[PDB]
DNA sequence: ATTGTAGCGGGATGTCGAGTCA
DNA sequence: TTGACTCGACATCCCCCGCTACAA
């Protein structure tokens, strides 16, 4: 009855961690790679590859009273370039094994052991490399990066990085052999952007896989579609490098959507995450902001406004901007005088639809004590907001945050008598909680150093434990004194085996 | 905190043979246990170690 | 005798894999 | 084809200052 395909949240851990590392090695990856395009000594053989017909074309005079037709010029520039690249690449090989494609958790643990046959490259290799005209897709897309940069034009690389998927809670993850090396290959892991002066756009250009050049407005042909293709290519990260060592996640452009189905398999759906992801992409870019930078983010405000409610319930579960009325939490409540900002046909029930909520007009309660955490109380004569149940039985009343107010406790003495509690303490759930002129020290033996140099103090219960019995036991995590008194309290934790 | 002679493998990997990073990160992880929270809470550093290399 | 020491959370909510239904 | 829904066993996220009894 129970087959049950799923592995312990210890495995799950370590494949969040492992996803991490994976992903900030493949990110540098293209960071280097992004350098090596750049050789000089590369650009000056490959600019020799390009007509000056074809290097007009890639730089048309503005032609102000139709700018599209500069943008036409363009392209045709592009297409001529990609024709003339399928012209100096001779030999495209095959990927040995899987290239930069998404692996399976079975195939990395098992990679250990056959340690297999790895070449060496490095960077003169690359470069010849590139020369010649010899290697696998990816050599070949990146070379046509170095082609077009030594034209002078905006080439961008870019890179669909495929780390491990760590939203497969799965034990064994195994997956269909029939024509698996051709569907992997299907959509590209490199490609290229080259920016389009005239109409302010970022154009997409597949020089060796797909052979194609679009302007993406809400499609593109190079997001991989369907199950078999997207085993091995789950876009997740798009990662555009420029000359100038710009990096910046441009996955906006091409993922339909974004925020409901891409979102829940990024790292960077919880907060930590993107504070995470943030800090990678701010180490890999080493330039200062532009305004194609704003063109390019007005496209993505745009793109990602046009996204709207998704067309099924799974896809919003954890939506960023948008909840069903089901989903909304107990201690939830809909905003006064707000309501629904949309409606879901629910898939597979006929007139069955429901209602979608803006996470902006939900309110988030908390009870009196639960506020008191937050080190804040009710104002004078607050109306509850809702009532639970709690538990033994009681009914439990709910408060929005502005029915409430930061609780000031009461300044210490001159001789710095803090006021305390039923238990001779001091609460301190939040930094407001520490008097005016007072500071919270932290440390285990801070009283007994308080006690030595009876000095006067106050307990720090900072949270409380809870453990077998249905008892609940406060947390003494410090000490509360006047200011005056915390350079000596420090020293005489400094010098505690002294006492 | 880490070797020099990975660190030697690691650059390489990274920037020439990506493909194997998986097996080369397996290895490590295994090997330097602290690696984790480093890489958890301070990426950049990870990242800026790799460049210099 | 008396004191110290040791023994007695959980409930809503959420998450993903699979199988089943339409 | 695919999504909604159910069901199996995990997880998270707040709860928010005790008591009975034995023994040297």
């Amino acid at each position: 009855r129970t087959s049950r395909n799923c592995s312990s949240n210890e495995e799950r851990k370590r494949r969040k961690y492992f996803h991490m590392l994976y992903l900030v090695c493949l990110m540098v990856h293209g960071f280097i790679r992004n350098e090596w395009i750049n050789s000089k000594r590369l650009s000056r053989k490959l600019s020799n590859l390009v007509p000056e017909k074809v290097f007009e074309l890639l730089h048309p005079q503005k032609d102000e009273e139709l700018p599209l037709r500069s943008t036409r010029k363009l392209l045709d520039g592009l297409k001529k370039c990609m024709e003339l690249w399928q012209k100096h690449w001779k030999i495209t090989k095959k990927y040995d094994n899987e290239g930069l494609y998404m692996r399976t958790w079975k195939e990395i643990e098992m990679s250990a052991n056959n340690k297999r046959k790895f070449k060496t490259l490095k960077r003169s290799d690359f470069l010849r490399a590139v020369s010649k005209g010899h290697g696998d897709p990816d050599i070949s897309v990146q070379g046509f990066v170095a082609m077009l940069r030594a034209c002078n034009v905006n080439a961008r690389l870019i890179m669909s990085c495929q780390p491990p998927d760590f939203t497969n809670m799965k034990i064994d993850t195994s997956l269909n052999g029939n024509n698996a090396y051709k569907d992997m290959v299907k959509y590209p892991i490199f490609w290229c952007e080259v920016w389009d002066k005239f109409s302010k756009k970022w154009i997409t250009v597949d020089p060796v896989n797909l052979k194609t050049i679009e302007q993406v407005r809400l499609h593109s042909k190079l997001a991989p579609k369907g199950v078999a293709c997207c085993e091995r290519n789950m876009l997740r990260y798009v990662i555009a490098y420029d000359r100038k060592y710009g990096c910046r996640d441009v996955t906006r452009r091409y993922a339909q959507w974004m925020n409901s189905k891409v979102r829940k398999r990024r790292i960077t759906k919880d907060d930590f995450g993107e504070k995470w992801f943030r800090k990678v992409i701010t180490a890999l870019h080493h330039r200062k902001r532009t305004k194609i930078d704003d063109y390019e983010d007005q496209y993505f405000f745009r793109r990602d406004e046009s996204e709207g409610i998704p067309d099924s319930v799974q896809d919003l579960k954890n939506h960023p901007y948008y909840v069903l009325e089901q989903d909304i939490k107990q201690t939830q409540i809909v905003k006064p005088g707000c309501k629904e900002c949309g409606y879901l046909k629910v898939h597979g029930k006929v007139g069955k639809v429901l209602k979608v909520y803006a996470k902006r007009d939900i309110a988030d309660l908390k009870s009196a004590r639960q506020w008191y955490m937050n080190g804040r109380i009710l104002k004078t004569g607050s109306r509850c907001k809702k009532v639970i149940k709690r538990t033994e039985e009681e009914d439990e009343r709910l408060y929005s945050f502005e029915d409430t107010e930061l609780y000031i406790p009461p300044l210490a003495s001159a001789s710095g008598e803090i006021t305390k509690n039923t238990f001779g303490n001091i609460e301190v759930f939040a930094p407001t909680m520490i008097p005016g002129n007072c500071c919270l020290v932290e440390n285990p033996v801070a009283i007994k150093a308080a006690r030595f140099l009876g000095v006067e103090f106050a307990p720090a219960v900072t949270s409380f434990k809870f453990e077998r019995g249905s008892t609940v036991k406060p947390v003494l995590s410090g000490i509360v004194v006047a200011k005056w008194l915390r350079e000596a309290i420090e020293t005489a934790i400094d010098g505690i085996e002294f006492i | 905190g880490l070797t020099v002679e990975d660190l030697l493998s690691l650059r390489q990997v990274v920037s020439g043979n990506p493909e194997a990073l998986a097996p080369l990160l397996e290895n490590i992880s295994a090997r330097y246990p602290q690696l984790r929270e480093h890489i958890m809470a301070n990426p950049e550093v990870f990242v800026s170690m790799l460049l210099e290399a």
